[PDB]
């Protein structure tokens, strides 16, 4: 109870310390082709386990192409957590990232 | 008349002149003149009315630039020796050991002739915070940092590694190597965690700066 | 014209699920067996080549 307490200490401020501030954040103001096809990926996978959905999916059956869809819109409720080779990292959200 | 002495005068006038671009290049007040001497200039004043060379009036003292301290504050007096003998023994090079300490010489660089004697070459070490330099006349005849291949490379400031280590995020040994022993690394004078700026010419994106580690 | 001898699908496979080898428990070695595709170190490489992770995954 007492050294678990120190442990939880220990992890959030190590988490604290690799986290970049918003306003500190200094990579590509763009969605890497990798970032779009994993977004795509994951936020269709949510779809297909009945995650609610923030389009009209008129008519469609494919869960990836309801992501497409969302991604158009920007309503894909996701964020990318940029690491870098030292383990810090930049969180950006699907929103604010530029897709070609 | 001249067998082979004068091929040896120019290798030596051509030596002295690799040591002066050397201690320029580090950063000591060496004007462009000295480095610019011809071989005519070099006779008159380094060599005898018989035509042999003094390579004891060649030594000379250097002392850092008003733009070295403001980058480097710890950065002293430099004294380069060439010596007379062709085989430096264990009682020259004691003599050159004192010397640096006496005067209180920071740097000292050592031109000899053909060998140094392994006891001797202990002695090189054995003096801290005073380093000691050896090079071969033979292999300072031509300079390597003015070969097209060879780039050129900066040492940087404590500060200008701190700052590198921190854009990039990284770790002294994380950065790609130079040899403490490299040609160039010894050119320069580098010691180990001394950071060098290297600008290269690319054939895709023109001048482009990496960096280098010796360890 | 000479019909030449060769019935070149011959090698003509298809797998889902099939048999394992009971070390690996990998999809076990035979077309007739229905056996499995193997993707060795080069198809590895094409799929880390692509930067494509859950391809490889």
């Amino acid at each position: 109870p007492e050294d678990f307490q120190q442990h939880e200490q220990i992890r959030r401020k190590t988490l604290k310390e690799k986290a970049i501030p918003k306003d500190q954040r200094a990579t590509t103001p763009y969605m890497t082709k990798y970032e779009r096809a994993r977004i795509l990926g994951t936020r269709a996978l949510q779809i297909s386990m009945n995650a609610p959905v923030f389009v009209d999916l008129e008519g469609e059956t494919d869960p990836l192409r309801i992501a497409m869809k969302e991604l158009a819109e920007k309503k894909i409720p996701l964020v990318i957590r940029r690491y870098l080779p030292d383990g810090s990292f930049e969180d950006w959200s699907v929103e604010e990232l530029i897709v070609d | 008349m001249d067998q082979e002495n004068e091929r040896n005068i120019s290798r030596l006038w051509r030596a002295f002149r690799t040591v002066k671009e050397m201690v320029k290049d580090r950063g000591y007040f060496i004007t462009q003149e000295e480095v610019e001497l011809p071989l005519e200039d070099f006779k008159a004043k380094y060599c005898d009315s018989m035509g042999r060379p003094q390579r004891k009036m060649m030594s000379f003292q250097a002392n850092p630039t008003e733009e070295s301290i403001s980058k480097f504050p710890d950065m002293g007096s430099l004294w380069v020796e060439f010596c007379d003998e062709p085989s430096v023994g264990v009682k020259t090079m004691k003599t050159f050991v004192i010397h640096i300490q006496e005067k209180n010489f920071q740097t000292g660089i050592f031109v000899y002739q053909n060998n140094i004697t392994p006891s001797a070459m202990k002695l090189v070490p054995s003096i801290p915070p005073a380093t000691i330099e050896t090079f071969n006349e033979a292999a300072l005849v031509v300079n390597i940092t003015h070969h097209e291949l060879v780039p050129k490379h900066i040492r940087l400031s404590s500060d200008e590694k701190r700052e590198l280590l921190k854009r990039y995020r990284l770790k002294e040994s994380q950065l790609p190597r130079i040899q403490r022993a490299d040609p160039v690394a010894l050119y320069l004078g580098l010691k180990r965690g001394e950071v060098v700026k290297i600008i290269r010419k690319s054939e895709t994106s023109g001048r482009y700066a990496s960096y280098r580690i010796c360890m | 014209y000479q019909r030449l001898r060769h019935m070149v699908n011959d090698k003509f496979q298809v797998r889902s699920t099939g048999p394992v080898n009971s070390l690996t428990m990998q999809p076990v070695k035979g077309r007739k067996r229905h056996g499995g595709i193997r993707v060795g170190e080069m198809e590895r490489d094409a799929l880390i080549g692509h930067g494509t992770s859950f391809l490889l995954q």
